């Protein structure tokens, strides 16, 4: 029904919000050599997935880390330097985060139009019978 | 994402690696017995859109 | 021999094509908007 | 038979539940900024059983130190859906008396 | 090919965790020592080197790992989800849980001790070893197990998950509850 | 019980950043 | 509803396609031996009963810019550039001859 | 007989719809150097007519291309360039096509108002006397 | 029999509702890479049908996936990529989804007017002879 | 006899676009 | 009782307006060393509260200053300098105040939407039966 | 759920929680 | 199931198998 | 609204603090017997449900 | 009319027909 | 009729004698 | 009562 | 209340208030 | 005739130390005149 | 007596219009050194009144010049300069004029809503009993 | 009237 559109579009609104927050944590950790949890932060990605289970909502199935190797930088005098003297920094790519930032915002706003479009159809469907 | 966004992003990523390659060469401008590296660019896959196959 | 041939992309030629594609794209979007605006108005005919 | 309970069906109770649901969503939006507040959800089937509750919503994302589990994207959509369904319940329950009055008066 | 000392350096973080995800490495040098966690998920590695030492946890989810040799020291947990391990060797010093879900595992060492949780979910294992001791939660859901040994020890909850148990241990002390 | 605290920027911080006063952070659990 | 919504939609969709075609050229400015792709639009009238007022526009690739590229002097023996017009015969991984 | 008004407004609305589609094609084909068969697109324009000799319906009597010269562009390396390196493009002018879009839409909507108002007048005639 | 118009207008309401649900799923799954290259989401579209053996109802004959090739993207960083570092994405075109949203909403509300006006004709019939 | 096809934008464009499946068209 | 909703939204708007004025006084006093009361200005933050135990209004229970140390400046020739030449300035952080300005405005505007939407529900109830 | 969700932990050292 | 390398939001414990992620 | 506003604000705020630490280093170039201060960022995740 | 209206063509190239 | 009015039929052309000849 | 709240009256 | 609120005061010095 | 008076807007909402309102006008704020 | 509201809101409409025209005269004469009445222009301001003692109309009781001293400028060669070489300019402050423009315009519009809403309450009062 | 009120007539 038209109410299923609200569930489908609403799921995308939450879905694009997850990717926006993941990108925000990527931009804020692009230069963080250290990290609690004994893990040099690596770029995270939200992998969307259609939950077919007509109406196909979108669900986040889990956040996946980047496969790119960490950026090694020779800083011998740093306390975190290894024997060779290289400290490692996250593999966050700025350009893809900016592209993800644009795409997530554009996709978020176009889901609002569909919810608005379905809202008007239900209101007119209610005016029938009056 | 609109495909034009990602096609342009590949060029940005490609030139980013080119800058990093150039930066290493200028860093080793006084290294004895060093050989310069150059980045080689090539076009990616070309896809038929207005055809089912 | 001893040289490599680069690409022949005219950067200005692509940029001026881009700005014309944007304007023509936006004008047709306005045509879509005025098409539904006319359709909404021509719906009170059956609104007795 | 011929009683208001059977003539009105369950549409006499649904209007009340949609009002309670709207109140809870209004509370969630207002308390979105106050730290420590846990988003409250209302179970529709519970008030269905009460006719013939006030649960907590588990977050999809972690907090940021506030402890507030209100997602304003979700609340707006749930408030829009409840308001649309509330008007339909008024239409359903309103027409119950309009048909009932026409049967009695015959006009 | 095989991982070298220089290739090892390019897959290590600041605190010393080796990341080999999707990397085309087939075998690791013997006597290998890792400062922190080890990740060999989705790798074509079929065998772990003898004398392997991991200062953190071993991650081999959805990998091709098949054989682990005895004497391996793992400080953290062992996660072999979706791998190709068929048997668990005797004498593995495991400082954490052992997750063997969705593996072709068939045999387990006798009197095995798991300092954390144990998973045999959806595994073709036919029977648990005698004298098994589990300090955490035991999940046997979807597996082929239907008879428990004479004596076993589980300090947490026991989850049947759907499989039918007919012969319960004679000597069993449970710190939690049993769930179907 | 009553739950309260400073909203906005100060609370949406990791606890290490001690912007929030200590007693106000206590209120964020429960009170009566 | 008026069929002008789709007439304008089909033009807006094609303008995006031409934009992507130009985007690939700019992404391939530094590519070696790369011939820029030309983009244009074709008018195809909807022949049929009624007044001839509906004409669609679809983008196409009429050809490529076969002009000589920018020659880079590298001083390398195994680097060659074609003078004027020409091609080099190569076979790809499928063993199919193609000009490069 | 207000039913004649329905014919006149309906014929006017049909004429405006034809003009709108003509404007839509001009905007979409303002940049097309090619064509379906063999002839460069030229800005089309519907022809309205009034067969005055009551009411006079407005009828579209055919589409006529604009007589403005095609805008020649110097694209010597283009495959379709002539002996002098010129290619020709449609004579569509943006400013006048936008005015047609505004004029046709506003003219279309005011004829709906007349038909709706004329529809009411017929109804009040039915209720006359009772 | 007494409500033939309602069965046709109502069928359109159900038919146009499915097309909006399909549009919502296409926009909500425009960036769902999922896994593999054949389980990837593809734009779905309802098929309308009319059996003309009075009134011809509109019946949806199932959802059909689009035949457009998948949008390929070069990204040898996503762990769900392939040998050549390509992730195939759904063949969802935003411009055609926006047009479907406009067409579905307007056509759906048009049948509301016809169904609502059909009831008025039935109500006036009951007043014959009174 | 039936008349079936995808409604909307996928059918209101020239067949050279080739978006509709051949069987459906 | 949708009239209780107006109290919750009305109390929310009052709470957000208090935070905005607190933000305004922080920006105006980010560089103020002196004060009427002989104590350096400290960044202020209104404390929201919830009496959860149906409708739970949000109440402001008082303004609480930030406990961060006052930013000392080495201004030895300043008349208010201490024995070591340090003058103390408010601990207002510019970035966190801009986020409060953005958050307070958006939270204010979304409560207007709820109040307006809840107003329509009450008016629709007045039309019930009649 | 029938019980409030727990808050979020943001420690500067996970070993001390 | 779905993605093979999803993360876990629970703090590391090394003793309890994380059930937040779809561990199948 | 969305919590990414404060998630990015909590990052921009720290960049200014890191900038202050580097500013103190450059102000102390002429100072006698001054040991430079290193600046680093620690990644801390909000552990919990979700 | 008694004959159903013919379907439009919109040919890519008129010569191909 | 109006002079110079366009036609709604493919434009009889040159190649393929078929059009050049049949009126 | 928020412990240590500012007041609104001249000190 | 029944008694008009007093005007707020914004002095330079709280002493001379 | 017990009215209240003053310059509305920006002039009055400054603190009194600005001395922008004439003193005669500023004293009609307590109900005088 | 909702007609008394029209006397109150309507009075504010005129009162806020006077303050807007007062602002315009201040904006236009912020750089005017001469005058037709031989006295240098000074920032004029309206005086609002409330004869509180039901409905209290707001009436402007006269325009009053600002008490700020004139802005002196050292222009020794100007024809209107004094012995010390200074010319005097109006004491118009840009920032407060902008606030007056924003405050007066918003105050003007918020009285339209009350006057429009009070109109509806009267129309429904006429409809009572039928 | 207002003591500092301005006149609308020429001085």
């Amino acid at each position: 029904s038209l109410f299923n559109v609200f569930n489908v579009t609403g799921s995308a609104m939450s879905a694009e919000s997850v990717r926006l927050n993941t990108t925000s944590s990527n931009l804020a950790n692009a230069d963080s050599v250290s990290s609690s949890a004994k893990d040099t932060y690596k770029a995270r990605h939200a992998v969307f997935g259609a939950e077919l289970s007509d109406t196909v909502p979108v669900k986040v199935m889990g956040i996946v880390e980047s496969d790119k190797p960490l950026s090694a930088e020779y800083n011998p005098d740093h306390p975190l330097a290894n024997e060779e003297g290289y400290i490692y920094k996250p593999n966050v790519n700025v350009m893809e985060e900016m592209a993800n930032m644009i795409s997530a915002s554009r996709a978020y706003q176009t889901n609002v139009q569909v919810a608005d479009s379905s809202k008007q159809m239900l209101l007119r469907t209610l005016q029938m019978g009056q | 994402m609109h495909p034009a966004l990602w096609v342009s992003k590949t060029g940005l990523d490609a030139q980013q690696t080119n800058i990093a390659t150039i930066s290493n060469n200028l860093a080793n401008a006084s290294t004895v017995g060093y050989k310069k590296s150059r980045a080689v660019f090539e076009d990616l896959f070309y896809q038929n859109i207005n055809q089912p196959g | 021999t001893g040289a490599i041939e680069g690409s022949n992309v005219n950067a200005v030629g692509e940029m001026t094509a881009l700005i014309d594609l944007q304007r023509q794209f936006e004008m047709q979007v306005k045509m879509m908007s005025t098409a539904e605006e006319m359709d909404k108005s021509s719906d009170s005919l059956l609104r007795m | 038979a011929i009683s208001f309970d059977n003539a009105l069906g369950i549409h006499q109770h649904t209007v009340g539940v949609r009002e309670r649901n709207a109140e809870v969503i209004s509370t969630n939006i207002a308390q979105a900024n106050t730290p420590g507040y846990k988003a409250r959800g209302l179970d529709f089937a519970k008030e269905l059983q009460a006719a013939t509750d006030k649960l907590y919503r588990l977050p999809t994302q972690p907090d940021t130190g506030d402890g507030n589990t209100v997602d304003l994207d979700l609340e707006r959509n749930l408030f829009m859906q409840n308001q649309i369904r509330h008007q339909a319940s008024l239409d359903f329950l309103g027409s119950k008396f309009k048909n009932l009055t026409k049967a009695i008066k015959g006009e | 090919y095989e991982l070298d000392y220089y290739s090892k350096f390019g897959h290590t973080d600041n605190y010393g965790n080796l990341d080999l995800r999707n990397k085309p490495y087939t075998q690791l040098p013997s006597g290998f020592v890792v400062k922190g966690n080890l990740n060999i998920s989705q790798t074509p590695i079929k065998k772990l080197p003898k004398g392997l030492d991991v200062g953190g946890s071993l991650e081999a989810t959805n990998s091709a790992l098949k054989t682990i040799r005895s004497g391996t020291k793992i400080k953290g947990y062992a996660n072999l989800l979706g791998s190709k391990i068929e048997s668990w060797p005797r004498g593995i010093k495991l400082g954490g849980y052992l997750n063997l879900t969705d593996t072709p595992l068939k045999t387990l060492p006798a009197k095995l001790r798991v300092k954390g949780d144990l998973s045999v979910i959806r595994t073709p294992i036919s029977a648990l070893p005698e004298g098994l001791v589990v300090d955490g939660n035991l999940y046997i859901g979807g597996s082929a197990l239907q008879v428990f040994p004479d004596t076993m020890t589980v300090k947490g909850n026991i989850f049947l998950g759907g499989n039918k148990i007919t012969k319960w241990p004679s000597n069993l002390t449970l710190g939690g509850a049993v769930a179907p | 019980n009553m739950v309260a605290g400073i909203p906005g920027a100060l609370s949406n911080q990791p606890p290490a950043d001690a912007s929030i006063p200590q007693d106000v952070a206590q209120m964020k659990d429960g009170s009566v | 509803m008026d069929r002008a919504l789709f007439l304008a939609m089909s033009g807006a969709k094609q303008n995006m396609q031409a934009l992507q075609l130009r985007a690939n050229n700019l992404a391939n400015v530094s590519t070696t031996g790369f011939r820029a792709d030309l983009a244009q639009a074709r008018s195809m009238q909807a022949y049929g009963e009624g007044h001839p007022s509906r004409v669609f526009s679809m983008t196409e690739r009429p050809g490529h810019n076969f002009a000589q590229g920018s020659v880079i002097t590298t001083g390398r023996d195994l680097d060659v550039t074609i003078e004027g017009s020409g091609w080099i015969s190569v076979l790809d991984h499928t063993g199919k001859e193609g000009l490069t």
